[PDB]
């Protein structure tokens, strides 16, 4: 039998519902979420790491000149310095005074630390949503399996078949372009593999972690050797990967709203709480019993002994029944004023039991069913002494839930007696026209 | 292996969380709210200070140093009596609803 | 649980109270005073004989 309703998108709290079938006793249905993962689609664009500029050995032409060719290398540089006359150990290097050549070639290559700490530049495309759902009904225990959040994939959980409907909102915490460094992600823009400002983020881009091709602009410039010694001096701006690692903002896992914990290896956004989830579960007829088998109850009167405004289950009430025979029947409340802690009851012949509930109202006028029979409960509640708790609310706060009976009588005369006084004022005009008409004829 | 900061002294108020932080090293404190607006704050603490954060019913999550994050939710304790004279009925709803009692009156 | 009240300044008469924690049974509380000493601070000036 198909049960169709709307479940709010929360993880900790369960969803309680009583399934009504004509000619059959109702059953208790519990749906509880464990995980809620939003998994977008990503393609890796490029990686970034600190560079390492390695220079080859320069040549020392004694009496002559040298030229260079445009070798294929990232950020390759060449120059020619004329008239160097270098000095080494054991006297001078060459004969020809005030005419000599030094090569001083340099180019840029990635570091050996690029395989350990590198930033992965991802482009985010919208994808699929999945969840893990705990299911029980009737008398069988809790058992769970992974489900898909769409409108086309039923999942076989238990003896029933469950279709978890799509999310009400398409909100995702990820941007179009993200950067993954270590175990945290960031919302950052890219130089898009073509550009690079040589000191901010894209001074060294490689397509994969072991790609042969490498883009690198770093403002590398050759400098003249001085006073006749053999070395190749260069000048370049510092790395952009180090400058990004200092001038960095907060990661997305410290920034994302709705309590979205972010994992890494499929790049999920776990346990967000936004929107609602429609449900459709088809419970088989093997868990349905008849009206003749279940007992009937009567003479139900309810008294609330203690209620509290606080979170968790701060209310406790005892009810009195008169059952036809012993057995088990579920209890459930349709209205959202009070949730119920437990599902079933061990009934007896003319006894009484207590149950625990949870409201967000001063005066709960909630109503619950026991053994497909009706009873109502009324009472009063007191504010709690706790200021801050470490657990979320089990109830749902409404708009009229904060109105006390003293203030409700105060606003029943400012809108009731005043608006009816204008009615008293308006009928005086309606009767003075009748008297003035009767003066004529 | 990294240092662990001493735990803060936590005292509660009405929709207000107070932390007494006493660091011996420059220590990072990041907070965020679990509602629609995250409102993220971050600062480095080098001296013994005290900070106040407005915790609502949706919640608040704060991390201090290398400690795991903690989540706290504010209840509805209130500062008034809802039944009685209207000089104390109004002051009960002013603390609970300061945005509707001024407009509604 | 914190329970604040006002007791009188009588020595032999105990103060009986009933605390009320919600969700729990009330607990009887009895406070009795056994002494009451007011100790002023003195500095000796001189002796005489």
């Amino acid at each position: 039998y198909e049960h169709t309703a709307v479940m709010p998108n929360k993880v900790g709290i369960p969803y309680k519902a009583l399934v009504e079938r004509p000619g059959y006793a109702p059953v208790h249905l519990q749906i509880q979420l464990v995980n809620t993962r939003i998994i977008p689609s990503t393609n890796l664009e490029y990686i970034t790491c600190k560079y390492k500029t390695k220079v080859p050995s320069p040549v020392v032409k004694c009496c002559g000149a040298t030229q260079c060719t445009s070798k294929p290398h990232p950020d390759y540089q060449c120059q020619v310095f004329s008239g160097v006359y270098p000095f080494m150990w054991g006297g001078a290097y060459c004969f020809c005074d005030t005419e000599n050549t030094q090569m001083s070639e340099a180019y840029v290559e990635r570091s050996e630390e690029c395989s350990i700490d590198h930033a992965k530049a991802y482009k985010v495309h919208t994808g699929t949503v999945q969840a893990m759902v705990n299911i029980t009904y009737g008398s069988v225990s809790w058992r769970s399996a992974d489900v898909y959040v769409n409108g086309e994939t039923p999942a076989k959980i238990g003896d029933a078949k469950l279709i978890i409907g799509p999310l009400s909102s398409a909100w995702s915490p990820f941007d179009n372009k993200v950067v993954v460094y270590g175990h945290e992600v960031y919302n950052y823009d890219f130089p898009e593999y073509g550009t690079g400002k040589a000191g901010s983020f894209g001074d060294l881009q490689s397509r994969t972690s072991t790609s042969n091709d490498l883009y690198a602009n770093t403002n590398l410039k050759l400098q003249r050797p001085q006073a006749g010694i053999v070395h190749t001096p260069f000048t370049q701006v510092p790395s952009g990967f180090e400058r990004w690692k200092k001038d960095k903002g907060a990661p997305l896992n410290d920034v994302a709203p709705f309590g979205c914990s972010i994992a890494l290896e499929p790049l999920r956004a776990e346990n967000c709480a936004v929107g609602s989830i429609p449900i459709s579960i088809d419970i088989p007829d093997a868990a349905f019993t008849r009206i003749s088998e279940t007992p009937t109850v009567s003479d139900l009167e309810c008294k609330i002994t203690e209620c509290t405004y606080a979170f968790d289950f701060g209310g406790i009430a005892t009810v009195a029944y008169k059952s036809s025979k012993a057995g088990n029947c579920p209890i459930h409340s349709p209205s959202g004023v009070a949730v119920i802690k437990e599902n079933d009851v061990t009934l007896a012949e003319s006894g009484s039991f207590t149950f625990h509930f949870s409201t967000a109202n001063i005066h709960p006028a909630f109503k619950l069913q026991v053994c497909t029979s009706a009873v109502t409960c009324k009472g009063d509640c007191k504010p709690p002494k706790d200021h801050i708790v470490d657990y979320p609310a089990q109830h749902t706060e409404s708009f009229t839930s904060a109105i006390s009976a003293t203030a409700w009588s105060w606003i029943k005369v400012l809108v009731g007696g005043t608006s009816a006084f204008i009615v008293l004022g308006l009928i005086a005009t309606a009767v003075v026209a009748l008297v003035l008409f009767f003066h004529r004829h | 292996i990294a240092t662990l900061a001493p735990e803060p002294l936590v005292e509660h108020k009405h929709r207000t969380l107070i932390l007494h932080l006493h660091p011996d090293h420059p220590t990072l404190l990041t907070t965020r709210s679990l509602g629609s607006d995250a409102n993220p704050t971050r600062q480095w603490i080098e001296r013994p200070t005290t900070v106040n954060f407005t915790v609502t019913g949706e919640g608040l999550e704060y991390t201090w140093g290398n400690h795991p994050p903690k989540r706290v939710w504010a209840q509805e304790s209130g500062e008034g009596n809802p039944h009685g004279w209207p000089h104390e009925v109004v002051v009960y709803y002013y603390n609970r609803y300061p945005l509707t009692t001024i407009i509604g009156l």
